[PDB]
């Protein structure tokens, strides 16, 4: 899945909650 | 703790190399490594 | 092996980066979050709060409340200046205030400011001041006339103690620097429109406080390290 | 995340006074530009994205510098370190988080090794870092069994390997970390955040077996917060920090020094 | 081949010209509700300012090398436009520049009239030296190319016209809005310029968006009795706007 | 992005003269080959892609060389640098951008470290680069707290790590950067681009703790512009640059030297 | 881990590369762009502008306007050469001109050139020149005959001062080098078709300027470093 | 998404404006 | 970062390899190709041509 | 194929049983 | 394309016969 | 896009003509 | 600032190794590292 900001892709490669990148708002 | 290089300005504990001999920074705990310099 | 290609910048460590990273505690299950009143989502929420301005910052009062209030005299019959200050949010003496301190965490700012004043004299004590904002590009105003030619507000004390007025954002560019140089965003002078007045048997002086906050307008950007706080030599554990 | 725009205003002359209010209430007089000045009409672009908590504490900073001095002789009996974990030790960071009463978040830890050479050459160095939770056995010798790490989480770094890094889930046994804490012990002692924020300890130890070069390992620790929430803002700090988990500020024969600058007179700034 | 310009209560004419040129091709106009930052109602003096203001004529001779005025400034004394300019912090405007200079079918010469944005001159000295405010704000008079020492002169802009006063070569001067006055042909130039600058409005005092330059690229020769003709400059602001009103500064 | 082709032309003998015009207007006589010579018909391929602004300033060049000399003795009190940020310091680049009055763009910064060895060996070096915005506290010692970087953006480089690099959004508080600026200070002083282009400063400092080898770190800085726009072209520069943020050119006892070559006579080139 | 494979060239730094790269200022929000008249999208926009040619580059006039004009004599009654120059855009004296300087930033060029001339004598002064372009492959023409056998234009001064003429692009290859060697792209000689003439009581001399610009045709390629500008030893900050 | 020039793929892997490669025309 | 894995052979330089590689001249536009008689696509085209044999190769 | 935990992708790049990551539950 | 063994993906990244991995049976 | 030889994938990752691999026939 | 190697051609300040001794490039500020050479 890819989105818009202030497009680009980004799936979480890691099996765990914390490993994810920064949140959205 | 010699080998002609490393040597603390103290009678005991570990040793400090020649680079910090009267340089301005205090390395050996005794503080003797910086005592009576200024030649 | 899928043929790949290394990139200029690789393997570097950037304090502001944003990447994924394996976890050291697989299968851990955070404690369930709960109902904590008063949450926070964005710093601006704060800047919108009135904090008190250390108006009186003379070596005299310096470390007591008295630095936070001002004194009005019943014996001054004339257009006299009372106090003034630069505007630039991260300037003196604003810098120590809520909004201020925070602004001090960024580099650029923009918005209108909300200055409020509260009179503390007696209930029968009355006055008429004049809060005024003189747009940059000139010099601090020396006379009342010279001052009121700009944006102002004739505030009359009566029942409601407060009165808020605004310092419109009036710059050339859209944003301005938190930390100014020799530049300014104007000043807020304050004068005697009439004269403090009292009846018989009353304190001839009255206190005047001052708060500040940002408007719906206000906004910051460019994260940088605050300058209003340091650490000289280690902290004990 | 946008900011409203400014509407054009006109010369009012009404019986209602929005400018006049009362701060005694404890509310921030909700007055806007328009209400006080025949204003223009502006289509503001400005964005508050950056001012989000996630953008604020969303930056990595340093929280600790762990210096280890290698000692030829008694190799296996020293050359290892320990550390009471916490953010309380480094102003920069601490000041920020100490901007809210409670906070919740996950953490991104990043390491930065520096080998200060003491002989003519360094050889081959290899470090190890183990996370020892409160309750787990602390190491006591460069060769203690604990470094087997049958369960604790350790990370190995050798020379010429890029900075290591790893992620950490929100620990604590509560809903959030305590930035402050007006409470005590079950033995009415230790007033302070120390009363709770016991995350255990972080230890390292050079792995490379007995060798020939005296050297110094200096590993700095950086920390970025992720997925954040915070409650009850507090006024920011004003004086140098002195000790961990305590607010204290009075210092050995020196004046109470703020950041507020002084001036000659108030009718000129 | 003819022309008639009207502005405020003023009107220029010119029996013979090279059809006026529009700066960067964008007619002047007021400030867009979508760009502005100044959040207060701008004042628009209109006809009392967007009129034609005529300067102080300078003289061209068989030896003059050049001249130049900076804009705004130059107008700083011209009525309301002038006043307003100081009474406010912020100002915005574009203008129409008509440079006149008649002569005779029995002369010959050629002037280069160039309008330049952000014209940063260079002092004529070696080492850490700058230019003094006072010298880059002459006024309706302008700055002439005089070769003969000045005062507290190390704050003096160079006197090297042929390098456009900045390290570029006259001859590439054309890259800017410009016209030519060639006695044997026309007898007047005309430039209309919009507001150019990287921000909505700027301070009328501390910055000159433009800068008019005139350089005789061709020696003013003749056999007639009059061997010295004057050159006059008339300017008219357009869509004037001021913000942040307060006291008049000196 | 294509170029029109050239159409075949024929022997005109008309009353209208397109060749004859008047440059007094200030317009560039719009005459084309055809109008003046019985021409051929050509299907031009040529492309102006390369001549786009994005292709021009779209190349990385150098803007600064920051040499740092390590000093054993007083280690923590020196061995660090500072730098007033700007493009004004390196002809090559500067000349180009100084080809337009205003410009807007994002930047790609790329670093190039070089360790000149002074002892027989180098050991283990590790640099740090911090971006300190105007207003932020400048470092003053290889050990100043500022290097904690709780918010500023720093990038670490160690030996044997490929060149670092990062991207930067269009700064400034305006719509575009000022290449030139006929204005002054609020205190009628400092005529020049210096009046605005205050981007802060860039600092470095060797991280590796006190050690044994004297060495020299030379980090060059490269910069490529991206996503570009520019306004009002200006004539290019003609004389060596002398000082930043100023046009000045007269130099200490030396002739005014252009690039225009001279010749004996004009009736032979 | 997805099996990958490293590539010859990896980790190198190329000044002309083009890759993505994390940003040091996450969440920053550029200042909104605005209405800036006179924009630019492609260098060619410039080359299409007339710039003045430093025709007269003799050690004599060298650092004054006089280098930009030429002088015509009322006392020359015959087919005399007046001036000439090589064509190659990046040659002398073109190189210092707008188009020139820019061409000097690339390696290959191609297109037709637009040379314009403006007569500055008196209004009653009249003449008839002859601008001529002699295609490379030979030598500069010594006589008028020898010259006009090529592409030319008999320009008669009358009312309109100007007159533009064109130097067709006539090469063997499609493109040519900005910086030539011993090679050429022809020359532009200029002669007296008739004779300058004046009435009684008038300056016996007249000035003649010269501009150049590229045609719809013109075009460059191969980015390289200019040669018309150097930096010997550091710049002061 | 992938295009034609003077085909190939290219998505922006980065969450921010500036990080993107060179523009188009 | 997408978890990857390095491969035996990586970073080597093979004279016969075949990989992509950034270009040093972005936006360059090759000169248009043209009508050059007698082209060549495959060496065999040549071997199919009669060449003379140096039958008499005596030191003489 | 990608799933939910305590989303993200994960295919086994290896041709063998053992090489796979940790099991599910 | 991806299969079953004793699932997982695997396309040949190389333009030649020999470069391919081990055969199937 | 992927093809047959003497299958496999191959898209050009580069924005320019020359960067591409070897031609086909 | 000795160790038989590094040594500035000056009475004070820091020190320059033996490699820049009468080499043509000026290393110590005093300029004495290049004074009276040419043997
Ligand atoms: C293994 C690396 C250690 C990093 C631990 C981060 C924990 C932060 C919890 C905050 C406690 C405090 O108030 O100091
Ligand atoms: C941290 C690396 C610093 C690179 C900063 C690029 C900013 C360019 C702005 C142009 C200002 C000038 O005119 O010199
Ligand atoms: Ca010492
Ligand atoms: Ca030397």
């Amino acid at each position: 899945a890819q989105v818009s900001r202030q497009n680009y892709f980004n799936i979480n490669y890691f099996k765990d909650a914390a490993s994810n990148g920064a949140s959205k708002l | 703790c010699r080998i002609h290089e490393i040597s603390c300005g103290a009678h005991s504990t570990q040793c400090i190399p020649v680079s910090w001999r009267c340089d301005g920074e205090n390395d050996c705990d005794s503080g003797e490594d910086e005592e009576n310099c200024g030649n | 092996g899928l043929p790949v290609f290394i990139t200029p910048g690789s393997g570097q460590f950037l304090t502001t980066d944003d990447f994924q990273s394996p976890c050291a505690l697989p299968w851990y299950h955070p404690t369930k979050e709960i109902s904590i009143p008063g949450e926070v989502k964005n710093l601006v929420e704060i800047c919108q709060v009135d904090s008190l301005v250390p108006i009186n910052n003379t070596d005299t009062y310096i470390n007591s409340e008295n630095m936070y209030s001002v004194v009005l005299q019943s014996s001054i019959n004339a257009p006299d200046k009372i106090f003034s200050i630069r505007t630039d949010v991260a300037s003196q003496p604003l810098a120590t205030t809520l909004i201020g301190e925070i602004s001090s965490y960024f580099t650029h700012w923009t918005g209108s400011l909300r200055f409020s004043f509260m009179f503390c004299g007696t209930a029968n004590t009355t006055v008429k001041l004049l809060l005024a904002y003189t747009p940059p590009g000139i010099a601090e105003p020396t006379t009342r006339k010279d001052a009121m030619l700009g944006t102002h507000v004739i505030w009359d004390v009566g029942l409601q103690s407060t009165i808020s007025m605004v310092v419109p954002w009036i710059s050339a560019s859209h944003y301005r620097n938190t930390s100014p140089g020799r530049s300014t965003s104007g000043y807020i002078t304050c004068w005697y429109q009439t004269r403090l007045v009292i009846p018989p048997q009353t304190p001839p002086t009255a206190r005047l406080l001052c708060f500040v906050s940002g408007c719906k307008d206000f906004c910051l950007r460019m994260a940088r390290d605050t300058n209003l706080h340091l650490q000289s030599g280690a902290i004990a554990q | 995340l946008v900011v409203p725009n400014i509407n054009s205003s006109n010369p009012t002359t009404s019986n209602s006074a929005p400018a006049l209010d009362a701060a005694e209430t404890g509310h921030t007089s909700s007055v806007q530009p328009e209400d006080v000045i025949e204003t223009r009409y502006v289509q503001t672009s400005q964005t508050r994205d950056e001012m989000s908590l996630e953008s604020f504490l969303g930056r990595s900073g340093c929280i600790h510098e762990s210096k280890l001095e290698v000692t030829l002789a008694n190799y296996n009996k020293e050359n290892f370190t320990v550390w009471a974990i916490n953010l309380q030790e480094m102003a920069q960071i601490r000041r920020k988080f100490e901007l809210f009463t409670y906070t919740r978040f996950d953490s991104e830890i990043t390491l930065v090794p520096c080998i200060s050479a003491l002989s003519q050459d360094i050889g081959h160095i290899t470090m190890q870092y183990m996370y020892v939770p409160p309750g787990a056995p602390v190491p006591n010798s460069r060769d203690d069994y604990a470094w087997q790490s049958g369960t604790n989480a350790s990370v190995f770094w050798q020379h010429g390997q890029a900075y290591p890094r790893f992620s950490l889930p929100f620990l604590s046994v509560a809903s959030a970390y305590y930035m402050f804490y007006d409470g005590y012990d079950e033995q009415d002692q230790n007033y302070g955040t120390a009363n709770t924020n016991n995350m255990g300890s972080l230890c390292s130890r050079i792995v490379t077996e007995k060798h020939i070069h005296k050297v110094h390992i200096m590993t700095r620790i950086y920390h970025k917060a992720k997925h954040v929430k915070a409650w009850c803002p507090r006024p920011p700090r004003a004086l140098e920090y002195t000790r961990a988990h305590r607010t204290n500020f009075k210092i050995e024969d020196r004046s109470i020094q703020t950041a507020i600058v002084t001036r000659p007179i108030i009718t000129t700034a | 081949r003819i022309i008639q310009i009207t502005r405020g209560d003023s009107t220029i004419t010119s029996q013979d010209v090279a059809n006026a040129i529009v700066a960067y091709g964008v007619w002047p106009h007021y400030l867009s509700s979508k760009d502005a930052s100044a959040i207060d109602k701008p004042s628009q003096p209109d006809t009392s300012s967007n009129r034609f203001y005529t300067l102080r004529s300078v003289t061209w001779s068989s030896s003059s090398k050049g001249w130049w005025w900076k804009l705004p400034d130059a107008l700083k004394d011209m009525g309301i436009f002038g006043e307003n300019m100081f009474y406010h912090y912020l100002g915005r405007s574009g203008y129409t520049i008509h440079v006149q200079c008649n002569a005779s079918k029995f002369h010959q010469g050629t002037l280069i009239v160039a309008l330049i944005p952000e014209h940063q001159i260079a002092s004529a000295l070696h080492g850490n030296v700058n230019v003094g405010y006072n010298y880059t704000h002459p006024g309706e008079t302008g700055r002439e190319v005089k070769a003969e020492t000045r005062l507290n002169p190390d704050l003096q802009p160079t006197e090297e016209y042929w390098l456009n006063f900045d390290g570029t070569l006259l001859g590439n001067i054309t890259i800017f809005p410009h016209q030519f006055i060639n006695l044997r042909s026309n007898n007047s130039a005309t430039i209309i310029a919009p507001y150019v600058n990287a921000v909505p409005m700027d301070s009328m005092r501390s910055h000159n968006n433009w800068s008019l330059v005139i350089i005789p690229i061709c020696p003013l020769e003749t056999s007639s009795a009059i061997n010295t003709i004057p050159i006059t400059i008339s300017i008219s602001p357009m869509c004037a706007e001021f913000s942040g009103a307060r006291a008049k500064r000196q």
